[PDB]
């Protein structure tokens, strides 16, 4: 299967998206379902600086500052509130015009494409491996031999098995000597 | 219906022996005349009303040790006929007591042997113990176990050898026959305890505090030791280990099983209860190189496998707690191809005392049994002590006119290279 | 109706068994004389399921006991409530294992099993509608690890449509009390995949730390660590004794908590568990009750659930309470820890409500879930019996009873096969 | 509805919330075994905005307590009302910070945290509808500055639209009790006002001051002081657990009390406060409870109110009584005062009436105004952090784990810009 | 879950020990033999049943001082092996200690110490004690000080030295010694408490009224400032105080951690109840330059930090009334970048009498702990009599004959000339 040159970009965008939506720290108490879902399909203004601080963004001249930031969101955020995956690409199509703002010879078509290829969105496993949390654990309480154990399993391998396939043959033809050899002295002591 | 069989053969194990049988009668209540006035059926038989007779049976050659036991206080307790004697010693000639003597004797001892079994319905296995510089001892023990091997089997036997101090020494001509007399029992035994007198000596007078010991308090240290192992057939305890439970947790290979052992605390009650006798101390102490029972250094060599006993009102979170410790310690390092090396048994009965002893009353105490690497050094100084005199065949007049071939003495000086090359061989990391 | 039948090997499943049937029998007010003393009628509606009827008005355990040795059923008969169990059910050897998985399952455990077998074949033909079969062993001994899991495959070759159950108490290298555990371990594993419906791991590292740090009680004993085991193994079935808003079976948890055949192996835990001291302070509420069932030091495994991610869980709560507040509360333990659950299987939790609470407690829940962080003990395992097995340590024993080293090498694998596959979902991604 | 959590950390905030906690469950008539006794029925109509309902009928409060060093929860429990806290929400380190703010924020307070933020999610998810939170914590102590103000970041970080609560107790220079005390405080108003919704500075000096010269009573204690916080914490939140004329929950004060976002911290003072003895002397009426809400020796603060000016006041009037008085009396006030007042904002004031007064009080007054006379406190503080710091004394305890002096540099500077920008305001005209 | 541990080596140290131990138990309530007819944990552990176990350990090489222990009325409270003793003293010789006896003795101190650190949970750091004018109290110490600084790392270690008199003497060579273990205890130990015999001496004197004092009566008031020192940890108190909360309050640079002591009330029972014994007059006696617990004025130096201790019903209100009053004074000033020097804990137990001693009993007493400048006078005259000596090169064959090199004299002169110039550096003002 593919994908568009802009939605490439566009799915890959979009995976993004989808992980800073899940980040969002919720306060409140015994929500709905269908707010959880909403909140799940939206960003808020401390992931969306989030991202912007994890792809080195935040803060690197006067038009990126924490302040710029949030008076961009509320300005072009849904409900001033919250980005949906439409409103978040026009969001970082804005940041790249603030980033680069000082660059006067560039076209905000050229700035765009300039902030997609320093965040390198073009390569899925270098983009991803940006990514990075907030908090949780799976709720467990918590708190010489810590280093990790990667139990190689040895390869029952074509070479190795080969000779332990044969043996499964053997073992199979063993069984059914010792079911006629049994069916034999049945047969013989019958 | 759980039983075993003590064999005691030559003057230092029938003085091992009644150290022994002072303390099990002690244990079970049982007087000295034999009547009380169901544990005890491991050691003893129920006559039908009355007295007790217990499952051990007293060789020896030279009858001056028989009749004095014959003559004590313990003349009611053993059976009048199980306390065969002959009348000519050995003299430390170990061809003497293999070739010439010992056989005339060794037909009634295996007929004593087969009425004690006959009795047993669930026999666990047989115990023997000899001191091995020894003419009648070593011979005698070898014959034995040579012919039990045939008669039974599959049947376990345990060895409580005494092997020679490096350098104390009461005889002359003892590594001869110690050398043997290994190789005898090298191929014959399934476990072998090392008992040499000097570690033990060392023992008593850096804890007991005795500055001129006697046998007898190395023999109730013994036989401490040997309660302490078989406590677990007759007493209730959260985690048994019976005797069958052994060949498959501390023998990696069959040619190894010479190991060594160790008891604490060791303590007599003038400075006994100003300490605490915490679990985490004895189990420290019972470690310590110094308190071994044999005289080998275990800094020397690895570890291969600890079976380690308790008895008392030891808890096992505490025990746990303890062996974390000394996983922890860099002095005390185990084999590579051996993850994990303890086996703990814990039982409730505490050690019992024996009134004008040695050793106070305490409610918590250790006995470990460990087999080490270390322990070729004791093979290799007795290998330089026969090849020194072998070199000019000296003392062999006496051995070559009691029956044994030229050669024979040859063949056991190879299986100790076999056994150190073997040692030296599991020993190495892969 | 639906009811099923006990069945423990070894000694460490006697004693588990001698406390579940304590707790069994208090729950349904029978004296350990056998005679009904309860309360409420409900008491004796279901008393089918584990208990049978004889004359004269007393209730007898359906129970079967099995061991190499005698000595271990020779004891829990003198301990309470030890007059109820049958003494036709009990069959035992004179000789035992030694701890050797060869002996248990291949030289002595294949020639006594059945008479075990004709009891059992007794037991099971007779009653009502069988539910199937529930197995109390452990792995760290050779009789028990042999026998019983030979019998497992015995019994699913007869009924192979029933359902069967095994509570396994698998060797922890923290508290190693055998030197030879990884061995069994690991031959028992083999089997154990291939024949049991579900499987239940328990370790002594996990009870120990429970029991010293959420109960805080000073000294641990094996009586409190088979009494958490007994009221994990009693909270599984209530709700097939007792009526319930919500009833499920033990079929109906294999159906909602295996999601592959070869994947059923959970870890558990119970709840509440509070000090003697603070059991004033805490107020029993749902919210409490489910903050400490997915609490990490609550599971009854040494293995860390935040290392790795669910694939199902299952709740079975005890007493009368609102059933909305258990399901929002199983929806906000889900969504506030979505990174430890797997996506490709959504609302992957099971709850079931049972009005009848432990005797003593308003409220209780038992927690049995399957998570992929399991692999880290059998990867531990693995190490430590390709660590000992590399220089062929101790398996001379084994190889003298019929058995090879093919049988250890495809048991190896097997075993690495399952580690490698049960992880294979965790990475898995929709 | 609309309902907060209770978060405390420190031996300061855990000493605070003892006494707050036994105040509410008094004014609700809830016992200290959590059963309510209550006579009217306002007294459960609102009870879910504290505390939780649980099975059994009985409720636990909804706080979270958390230190470095078990022995001052281990203490609290034992207190009265002890009993109420669920047990599940005491997290503990076994280490301590030692007065240190680096170690109870970088090194020991970042791993700790993580145990307290599942219990403060599992409490604020759950909420039917969550208005905020409040904090009580002390800036001069290591760990309490460190890991509550780091504890601000990560829930703002999360909720950011909730509004959050800070009770902060400064380390005054007249009663010092810890010679570190600059150093954790100017690190910790860095952060705090980077995170706090509102802040509320409370001083022992202040306390002290009063307890002498209005209650006149001869031996303070710090019951007396925690007392009289408890007091004043409650009044804030009355008519938010009561009906009255004119309801006025928190974020209606945060709207009027703070007119730009770095200038919220206030000083508080509670009215009627009157000696043992005099107390039948006096006569409760408005005028007298306005006289005394706005003297300076009443504010709990050792600022002095009539060095600056206010830039806003709030009064929280409790008990029935005519509002046309409480209008008239807070105008008099305003006029006759008119140098202290800021002119370009008219009509400074804000007023609220509950109709429920405190138990045993006709009449009661909270008094919670935004003053530029706090410059005073972070003045002296600087001065003694900048006196200290030259010298670079006791700088290695903190430089030792990980944090370095710019960060002192920039918390001074930014303390600095604060300390001057608030007072920008005061010489401010239209 | 709080836990230290005290070493106590050499006759100055055993015979201090003594002293607490006396004390401690008679506070806890424990009888002699150690039987009892939560507070204990600090300074004990239980056993389980019974006794408990002091967490101390006795070091020396010369046997006279521990055989009397051994036999004296404690001989049933301390572990029989942790009494560590020798059999060739040091005889005041420094380089004996440090190379040639005290290193095959070093070996058993650690591994008991590990053995009694496993054990501890929650280890708030080490105790040690050693007189300073000796052979193996000296050189122990430092070697032991050396090993636990690399075997622990941060692990808090207390040092409770007692420096030679300014002219009253006991040896004649002890000023070298002297000089070499403050060479090693400057880089190795946290905190340094000076402690010579003369100005306690004039104490009892002046105070006491005793005109024949012994060691006994010295030692008793050492281990009553201890016990205050350490109250704080095993005692509810309403402003706590840790051994970690100390070098963020009383170093301000690495090299600077010796500090003199002083103790207040000191007086007899004959005229104790005549005066009132406020906590005004009690901590205006306590900074009496005649006071001070080590030979030194305080009028000759400013004050870097004071941390002083109250126990009994004394009032937080009280304490700062009476820190004001000596803030007030012109005799007494601080350094100019500490503008808060005063860090105060207050504790609810009343100090312990001990029957026969000279205190008598209080309801109210205060212990400090000052830093000041003045302390580099002990440091110049013990330069100046080192340097008499080392000029001719005196008693130097005694050091070089036991394997310590030429040059090791005057690096520890050099950095004492380091010390004296980085105190004159830091006392000035800017
Ligand atoms: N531990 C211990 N060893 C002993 C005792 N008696 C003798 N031995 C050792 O036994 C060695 C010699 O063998 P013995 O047992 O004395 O004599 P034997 O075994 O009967 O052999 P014969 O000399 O032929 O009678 C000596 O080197 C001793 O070290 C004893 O009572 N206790
Ligand atoms: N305060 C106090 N000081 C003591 C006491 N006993 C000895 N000292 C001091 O210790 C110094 C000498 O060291 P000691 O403790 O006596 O002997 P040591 O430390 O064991 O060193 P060795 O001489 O090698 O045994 C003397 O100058 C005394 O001032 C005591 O009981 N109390
Ligand atoms: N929970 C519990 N575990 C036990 C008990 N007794 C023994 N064990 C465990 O069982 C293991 C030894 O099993 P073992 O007795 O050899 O089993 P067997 O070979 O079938 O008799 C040890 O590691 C113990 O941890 C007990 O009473 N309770
Ligand atoms: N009101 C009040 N203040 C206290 C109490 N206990 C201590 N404090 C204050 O707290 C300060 C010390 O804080 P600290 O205990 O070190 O805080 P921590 O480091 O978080 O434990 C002192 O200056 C006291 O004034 C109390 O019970 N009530
Ligand atoms: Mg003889
Ligand atoms: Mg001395």
């Amino acid at each position: 299967k593919n994908l568009t040159k802009e939605q490439i970009r566009m799915k890959n965008l979009k995976e993004a998206f989808n992980f800073y939506c899940k980040q969002q720290n919720v306060t409140g108490v015994a929500f709905t379902f269908d707010r959880i879902v909403h909140e799940q399909n939206v960003i808020n203004l401390a992931c969306f600086m989030l991202f912007l601080k994890q792809f080195n963004i935040l803060n690197k001249n006067k038009y990126v500052t924490k302040r710029e930031i949030q008076i961009m969101f509320k300005k072009y955020a849904l409900n001033y509130k919250e980005l949906d995956l439409d409103h978040f690409k026009i969001m970082i199509e804005k940041v790249a015009i603030a980033f680069y703002k000082e660059e006067e010879n560039l076209s905000n078509i050229d700035r765009v494409e300039k902030l997609y290829q320093y965040i390198e969105i073009d390569n899925i496993h270098k983009f991803r491996s940006k990514f990075g949390l907030l908090n949780q654990p799976f709720n467990i309480q918590v708190k010489p031999f810590d280093q990790g154990r990667d139990i190689v399993l040895k390869k029952v391998d074509p070479v190795v098995r080969q000779k332990v396939k044969q043996f499964q043959e053997f073992k199979k033809s063993q069984q059914a000597l010792q079911i006629m050899q049994l069916d034999q002295k049945n047969i013989n002591q019958s | 219906m759980r039983e075993v069989i003590s064999i005691h053969v030559g003057q230092g194990g029938i003085q091992v022996g009644n150290a022994c049988w002072e303390l099990f009668c002690l244990e079970h209540g049982i007087q000295p005349d034999g009547q009380m006035p169901d544990a005890f059926n491991t050691f003893f038989s129920e006559t039908g009303a009355g007295k007790h007779v217990p499952r051990a049976v007293f060789l020896d050659l030279e009858p001056t040790v028989i009749d004095e036991v014959r003559t004590g206080t313990y003349r009611q307790l053993f059976h009048p006929e199980q306390l065969i004697s002959g009348k000519e010693d050995a003299a430390n000639n170990f061809a003497r007591g293999h070739y010439t003597i010992g056989k005339e004797i060794v037909d009634l001892c295996l007929d004593r042997i087969r009425k004690l079994a006959d009795n047993c319905t669930g026999l666990q296995g047989f115990l023997v113990f000899n001191s091995v510089g020894g003419g009648t001892g070593s011979g005698l023990g070898s014959l034995l176990l040579e012919r039990l091997s045939v008669d039974y089997g599959k049947k376990s036997k345990l060895g409580f050898t005494i092997y020679p101090s490096p350098q104390v020494s009461t005889a002359v001509v003892e590594p001869y026959n110690s050398i043997l007399s290994t190789h005898s029992l090298l191929e014959h035994t399934d476990v072998a305890v090392m008992l040499d007198n000097e570690a033990i000596y060392d023992i008593c007078r850096r804890n007991l505090d005795i500055e001129r010991p006697t046998y007898t308090n190395l023999n109730r240290l013994i036989a401490q030791v040997i309660s302490s192992l078989t406590a677990s057939l007759r007493f209730d305890g959260a985690l048994n280990v019976d005797i069958t439970e052994f060949q498959t947790n501390l023998v990696p290979y069959p040619r190894i099983h010479f190991m060594l052992s160790s008891y604490a605390p060791i303590i007599s009650a003038e400075k006994a209860y100003h300490e605490q006798l915490s679990v985490a101390e004895i189990t420290n102490s019972a470690f310590e190189p110094a308190n071994m029972m044999a005289k080998c250094d275990p800094r020397h060599g690895k570890y291969m496998a600890c079976s380690m006993m308790y008895r008392g009102d030891v808890v096992p979170k505490d025990v746990n707690a303890s062996i974390a410790t000394i996983k922890t310690k860099r002095t005390i390092q185990f084999v590579d191809w051996c993850p994990t090396g303890f086996k703990v048994g814990i039982n409730y009965q505490p050690p019992t005392v024996v009134p004008g002893g040695d050793l106070a009353k305490v409610m918590r105490a250790v006995c470990m049994i460990s087999n080490s690497t270390a322990i070729a050094e004791v093979f290799s100084r007795l290998d330089h002590k026969f090849d020194l005199m072998y070199a000019k065949r000296a003392f062999v007049h006496w051995y070559v006119g009691e029956g044994m071939e030229e050669g024979e003495f040859s063949e056991a000086r190879e299986d100790l290279a076999a056994l150190e090359k073997d040692y030296e061989e599991v020993g190495i990391e892969t | 109706m639906r009811e099923i039948v006990h069945i423990q090997g070894g000694q460490c499943g006697n004693q588990i068994g001698a406390k579940f049937w304590e707790v069994i029998s208090d729950e349904h007010g029978i004296d350990p004389t056998g005679t009904y003393h309860g309360d409420s009628d409900l008491q004796l509606e279901r008393i089918n399921v584990y208990y049978n009827e004889a004359t004269g008005g007393r209730y007898v355990p359906r129970a079967i006991l099995m061991d190499l040795e005698p000595g271990t059923m020779d004891s829990v008969r003198a301990g309470p409530f030890g007059q109820l169990f049958r003494p036709d059910n009990f069959v035992f050897g004179q000789t035992g294992a030694g701890n050797n998985w060869a002996k248990g399952h291949y030289t002595e455990g294949a020639e006594l099993i059945d008479s075990v077998l004709d009891v059992v074949r007794k037991e099971a033909e007779g009653c009502d509608c069988l539910q199937g079969f529930q197995i109390t062993h452990s792995l760290g001994g050779g009789t028990g690890s042999g026998m019983g899991t030979l019998l497992i495959s015995k019994v699913r070759e007869e009924y192979p449509d029933r359902i069967m159950e095994t509570f396994s108490v698998v060797p922890s290298p923290k508290v190693s009390d055998t030197v030879v555990e990884p061995y069994n371990a690991t031959l028992s594993v083999h089997q154990l995949v291939e024949n049991a419906d579900e499987c239940m791991v328990i370790d002594n590292e996990a009870l120990y730390d429970i029991c010293f740090r959420t109960l805080k009680l000073t000294t641990p004993t094996y009586g409190d660590l088979n009494h958490l085991v007994s009221a994990a193994m009693s909270g599984v079935t209530c709700c097939l004794r007792f009526p319930g808003q919500l009833n499920s079976d033990l079929r109906k948890l294999a159906v909602n908590l295996i999601p592959f055949p070869r994947l059923h192996f959970f870890m558990i835990g119970f709840a509440p568990l509070t000090s003697r001291g603070s059991q004033q302070y805490r107020a029993l509420t749902v919210p409490e009750l489910t903050q400490q069932m997915f609490d990490a030091k609550n599971m009854m495994c040494a293995a860390d659930p935040r290392h790795g991610r669910y694939l199902t869980a299952s709740a079975l709560f005890r007493g009368r309470m609102s059933t909305k507040e258990v399901d929002e509360q199983m929806l906000n333990v889900q969504n506030k820890n979505s990174s430890y659950f797997v996506e490709w299987i959504p609302n992957n939790i099971k709850s079931s409500i049972c009005d009848i609470p432990p005797k003593g407690l308003k409220m209780a829940v038992t927690f049995v879930g399957n998570s992929t962080a399991i692999q880290e003990m059998f990867k531990r395992v693995a190490e430590q019996f390709t660590a000992m097995f590399r220089r062929k340590a101790f398996l001379h024993w084994y190889t003298g009873e019929g058995m090879d080293e093919m049988e250890f090498t495809e048991a190896e694998s097997n075993m690495n096969d399952l580690v490698s596959e049960y992880q294979q979902y965790q990475d898995a991604t929709a």
